[PDB]
RNA sequence: GACGACAUUAGACGAAUCAUCUGGAAAGAUGAAUCAAAGAAGGUAAUAAUCCUGUAGUCGAAAAUGUUGUCUCUCUUGAGUGGAUCCUGAGUACGACGGAGCACGUGAAAUUCCGUCGGAAUCUGGGAGGACCAUCUCCUAAGGCUAAAUACUCUCUAGUGACCGAUAGUGAACCAGUACCGUGAGGGAAAGGUGAAAAGCACCCCGGAAGGGGAGUGAAAUAGAACCUGAAACCGUGUGCUUACAAGUAGUCAGAGCCCGUUAAUGGGUGAUGGCGUGCCUUUUGUAGAAUGAACCGGCGAGUUACGAUUUGAUGCAAGGUUAAGCAGUAAAUGUGGAGCCGUAGCGAAAGCGAGUCUGAAUAGGGCGUUUAGUAUUUGGUCGUAGACCCGAAACCAGGUGAUC
RNA sequence: UAACUUGGGAGUCAGAACAUGGGUGAUAAGGUCCGUGUUCGAAAGGGAAACAGCCCAGACCACCAGCUAAGGUCCCAAAAU
RNA sequence: GACAAUGGUAGGAGAGCGUUCUAAGGGCGUUGAAGCAUGAUCGUAAGGACAUGUGGAGCGCUUAGAAGUGAGAAUGCCGGU
C-alpha cells in the first residue's frame, strides 16, 4: 500500500439503500399505500389490540451463589489452588468444583464446596478438601 | 532476517531482525481498516445546521386555514420556505471507533514488513546539530519521503522538520499512515531492537 | 440509552434460546375437570418469539 | 458538505428537449411536455416495427393478386400451386418480379398452374 | 500591612535569485543558483520558500493590572493520668392525623421533611442496621463554616474545520432587527461582485433632453456604471421548406418532391399523402375520464444521527476474548489501565443439587440440560428510545398586550 | 421438478366481472352473500365495430422471412363473388 | 460450443453510473480553465469524450473514504415571464 493502490475485501462493504429516490431503485413509496407508512410507524411495541400476552406470575429471586470449575484439568500436577485464575475461572463470588471428564493426574485440592463424583475421584487421586 | 547497518556511506556490522516483525507477511485487510481508523479520527465533526426549531422564526400562521384559495401552511419557516430549516441535517459526532489491541500490532508489523519486503535501511545517528546539512546526509539516496526514527526525546533533529518532504518520530509512537506514504524509511540501530522487541 | 426490559419478565423465564411458562387457567373456579386440572407443564408461543422479543432479551 | 444540485439538471433536460425537434407549439421547448411526448414516441416505435411487418406483408400480397387476376388465378390457387410444386420463396420477390419483369412471373404461374 | 520573580495590556529584529519565450502584465515553461529553528498563510497586473507583509527563533514595558515568592507581619502552650462530683444542644426526638419527598403510588414501609396535637431519656443513656422485640456490631442529632475535582460562555486573546460560499450560512456578508405591517404586545423583508489600476468616454455629430453613432483610455467597453460570466421561459427581425375541400393528445411508421453537405455515415432540414393511435401522476374493483393537482420555466426541497438490542458478511484471537473512565500523548490509532462484561453447566419459583436436575412414594415415567465455539470491532438490513420519512389542523395550558371601534 | 425446517425482511386484510352449484331477493338487477375455476388486478398484442375482466395467446432486443391459433375471405379491410 | 429461462405493480435480493469534498499518486492550464452554446459521435441504460464559438482562472483522471448526494407534480416557498 502506497495509498493509491487500495483494494479492500469481498463482503466488507455494500450499497447503502437510500430511499425516497428513484422509481426503478426498487423504491419510491417503500411501504404500503395509505396504509400505515405514516411517520410514527408503530404498532406500539408489541400489541394486537387484545391480551394474549398475559400469564401468571410464578416467581421470587433472592441472593444466590457458586461458580463452576470442572474436574477436567490436565494443566497442573501438584499445585493446590486458590492461587489461580489463569487456566480456570476469572471471577469468584463463591468457588465450587464439579465433574467433567476425569482427571487422572494426581493433584491435591483447595476449594470451597465439592461435588460428589469429584470427591470420589480426587480421593482416589491425591486429596479431597473443603476450604 | 539480517541487514547491514552503516554510517554516512560506509558499511558496518550486520544485525538481527525478528522473523515475527519484519517477516510477518503483511495483511492488507487489517492495514486497510487500520488506516481508515486513523484517517477518520483526525476528522472532527465541526459542522452544524439549523432545524425548524432552533431557527429564529415563526409559529404564526400567516394566513388562516381555509377560505383562501391557497394551500395550508403553519409557518413561514419550514424546509420548503426560503430561509427555513434544513430537515435531516448533519450534526456533530464522534467520528471515531475502535479496534482491538492486537490488530493494531498486526498492522504496524505488517507495514513494517512491507518495507523490508523491498528495502528498509538503518543507520547510527548521534548528530546533535541543527541545520539543513541533514539533506546532504542523503548520499545514501534514501528517496524523498521518509521518517527518521530516533529514540525518545531528541531536540536537535526535530527542529529540522522544515524540509519539503519527510518526518521524524520517536519510536514511542510510529503509525501506519506516517509509514505507508513514502516507500523509503530508515531507523536507528539502538532503537530497531526496541521496536522489534516492543513490537 | 440502554434498552429497557419489559418487566413482564417475571411471567416468562429462560432456558436455552427459548422461554418457559406456567399455563394459563388457574386460581378461581377450581370446580372443573380433574384432567383439565393437571396442567403444570411447558407452554410457549413458537412463532411469536419473533413477535415477543427485542423487548425481553437481557433475559434471553 | 451541501451539494448545489445544479450543473446537471439543465444538461439532462437538454438531452431530452433535443429529441424534440419538429414538434408543435410549446412541445419542442418545454421539458415536461416533451418528456411525456417522447415517451409516447418510443412506445409508438415499439408497436410500429411490428406494424410495418404486418403492413408490407399485406401490400406484397395485394400486388401479387393484382398480377394473377390477369390469368384469373385468384391468390390462393396460386400459393397452393407453389407448395405442391416443391418450390417456395418469400413474398416481396413475387412482388419485385411481377413489377419489374412480367414474363418471369408468367413462367412461374405456368410452373404452378400445371400442378393443379 | 511591607518587599522580589513571572504573565498580560503598545512593539522591533527577523536568511535567501538572476535571465530567455509568451504576455497588456509573470510569480508559469525553460535553464542554471540560494536559506531553512523560517516550504504556515495572504497580497503582489497570471499559480512565488528567495518582491512585500509575514512565520521559526530571539528581544522588549515608563506606567498599570494580575498571580506567585521571603522578611517583615500578626497570632498562638502542648500532652498524660485519675474519673468521687457535674456537663455533653427540649416543648426538641418520637407517636397519631393529613401530605410531600426518598427509584418506593400507603403498601408490611423503614430512613427524611411540612402543618395541627400530644409528648421522652441524661452514659448502667440514645439512634440505626428496610414492619416490630432480643443479642451482636457500628455511630452520638436537636448549632455553624469550608478551597479543589465539576456545570456554562454575553465577552476577549490565539488557533482549527473531509463546515456554508449569497433562495445556503446569523434573519442580518451590502447603512437590518432597518424599510414595512399593526393602536400594541409583536412579526418581518428583498438587495454582494466593473477593471489590474478610475485610466469613469476629451472632442465632433443628431437631439430640448435622455439616448445614441463616431473619436479615444484600456489586452477586451457585446466590461461603460441597471457595469465578470449571462442559460430557459418569453418576445422579435429575416430567411431554406411548406400551408387556404379541411376533422387533427398532434406523434410514430412508410414515403415522393425541394434544398444542403457532417464529430463524413445505411447523412441532415422540411414533409404532399396513407396506415396506426383517447395526455402525466395520485387514488382506485376499475379512470381518455366529465374525480383530483400542476399556467410555463429557473432554484429550493422528504428515511438522517447518537445510544442500545438483533442478525448477516468480513476481520483478529480461541476455551478463551475484551477493555471502561482516567494518566502521558500533535484536539491525534497507542502505550498504559484487569474494577467490570460475555462464555466455559444446567435444572429448580427458592433453600439447593450439579451432567444430572425437577416433578414426584418411586430408582418408574416424562419437561428442560448433555453431546463445546464462543467473543471484541465493524460495513449493510431491521427494531426501540429521542419530534425520528416531510408538510398539514380545530384545539389545550402558563404568561402578558388592548375598552382611541 | 419441486416439498419441508430454521433464520433475516416486507407487502396485503375495500376486491370486480364471466361460467358454475346454491341461499336471499320477484326462477329482477352491471345486485348481495358463500363454494368452485379462470382472466383482469400486477399482462400488452389478434378478434369482440368501439371497450379492464368474454374468446386465441403469455412480448429479452432487431429483420421489408415463413407456418398457424381464435375469427374471417364483395368494397371499406389482406384473403374463395 | 450446446441446453433452458428472461411481462410485471406492492415488495425482497444483486450489480452498477454521475455530483461535492477529502487523502495519496500522477497530470492539464493565458500558446486560454470552469461553465455556457452548437453538433450528423461512443456506451445496453443511468452517462461520457471530441471539434468549434463565447468565456478570462483554476480544473480534471485512477484507487479508496464521508455525504445536507439526485426533483415534473405537495390547492408546495421564492423569482422572473
Ligand atoms: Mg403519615
Ligand atoms: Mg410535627
Ligand atoms: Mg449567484
Ligand atoms: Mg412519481
Ligand atoms: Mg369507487
Ligand atoms: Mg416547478
Ligand atoms: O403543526
Ligand atoms: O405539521
Amino acid at each position: 500500500m502506497k495509498l493509491h493502490e487500495l483494494k479492500p475485501a469481498e463482503g466488507s462493504r455494500k450499497e447503502r439503500n437510500r430511499v425516497g429516490r428513484g422509481v426503478a431503485t426498487g423504491n419510491g413509496k417503500t411501504s404500503g399505500r395509505g396504509h400505515k407508512g405514516q411517520k410514527a410507524r408503530s404498532g406500539g411495541g408489541v400489541r394486537p389490540g387484545f391480551e394474549g400476552g398475559q400469564l401468571p406470575l410464578f416467581r421470587r429471586l433472592p441472593k444466590r451463589g457458586f461458580t463452576n470449575i470442572n474436574r477436567k484439568e490436565y494443566a497442573i500436577v501438584n499445585l493446590d489452588q486458590l492461587n489461580k485464575f489463569e487456566d480456570g475461572t476469572e471471577v469468584t463470588p463463591a468457588l465450587l468444583v464439579e465433574s467433567g471428564v476425569v482427571k487422572n493426574e494426581k493433584s491435591g485440592i483447595k476449594i470451597l464446596g465439592n461435588g460428589s463424583l469429584d470427591k470420589k475421584l480426587t480421593v482416589k487421586a491425591h486429596k479431597f478438601s473443603a476450604s | 532476517n539480517y541487514d547491514v547497518l552503516k554510517l554516512d556511506g560506509t558499511k558496518s556490522g550486520s544485525i538481527e531482525l525478528s522473523d515475527a516483525v519484519f517477516g510477518i507477511e503483511p495483511n492488507n485487510s487489517v492495514l486497510f481498516e487500520a488506516i481508515n481508523l486513523q484517517r477518520a479520527s483526525l476528522r472532527q465533526g465541526t459542522h452544524a445546521v439549523k432545524n425548524r426549531s432552533a431557527v429564529s422564526g415563526g409559529g404564526r400562521k400567516p394566513w388562516k386555514q381555509k377560505g383562501t384559495g391557497r394551500a395550508r401552511q403553519g409557518t413561514i419557516r419550514a424546509p420548503q420556505w426560503r430561509g427555513g430549516g434544513i430537515v435531516f441535517g448533519p450534526t456533530p459526532r464522534s467520528y471515531a471507533y475502535k479496534m482491538p489491541k492486537k490488530m493494531r500490532r498486526l498492522a504496524l508489523r505488517s507495514a513494517l514488513s512491507f518495507k523490508a519486503q523491498e528495502n528498509g535501511l538503518t543507520v547510527v545517528d548521534a548528530f546533535n546539530f541543527e541545520a539543513p546539512k541533514t539533506k546532504e546526509f542523503k548520499n545514501v539516496l534514501s528517496t524523498l519521503e521518509q521518517p527518521k526514527k530516533v529514540l525518545v526525546v531528541t531536540e536537535n533533529e526535530d527542529v529540522n522538520v522544515e524540509l519539503s518532504a519527510r518526518n521524524i518520530p520517536g519510536v514511542q509512537v510510529t503509525t501506519a499512515q506516517g509509514l505507508n506514504v513514502l516507500d523509503i524509511t530508515n531507523a536507528d540501530s539502538l532503537v530497531i531492537t526496541e521496536a522489534a522487541a516492543k513490537k | 440509552p440502554k434498552m429497557k426490559t419489559h418487566r413482564g419478565a417475571a411471567k416468562r423465564v429462560k432456558r436455552t434460546a427459548s422461554g418457559q411458562l406456567k399455563r394459563s387457567r388457574a386460581f378461581t373456579s377450581h370446580l372443573f375437570a380433574n384432567k383439565s386440572t393437571k396442567q403444570k407443564r411447558q407452554l410457549r408461543k413458537a412463532r411469536l418469539v419473533s413477535k415477543s422479543d427485542m423487548k425481553r432479551v437481557k433475559q434471553l | 458538505p451541501r451539494v448545489k444540485g445544479g450543473t446537471v439538471t439543465r444538461a439532462r433536460r437538454k438531452k431530452t428537449i433535443k429529441l424534440a425537434k419538429g414538434y408543435f407549439g410549446s412541445k419542442h421547448t418545454l421539458y415536461k411536455v416533451a418528456k411525456q411526448q417522447v415517451m409516447k414516441s418510443g412506445q409508438y416505435a415499439f408497436r410500429d416495427r411490428r406494424q410495418r411487418k404486418r403492413d408490407f406483408r399485406k401490400l406484397w400480397i395485394t400486388r401479387i393478386n393484382a398480377a394473377a387476376r390477369q390469368h384469373e388465378m385468384s391468390y390462393s390457387r396460386l400459393m397452393n400451386g407453389l407448395k405442391k410444386a416443391g418450390i417456395d420463396i418469400n413474398r416481396k420477390m413475387l412482388s419485385e418480379i411481377a413489377i419489374s419483369d412480367e414474363k418471369a412471373f408468367a413462367q412461374l404461374v405456368t410452373k404452378a398452374k400445371d400442378a393443379l
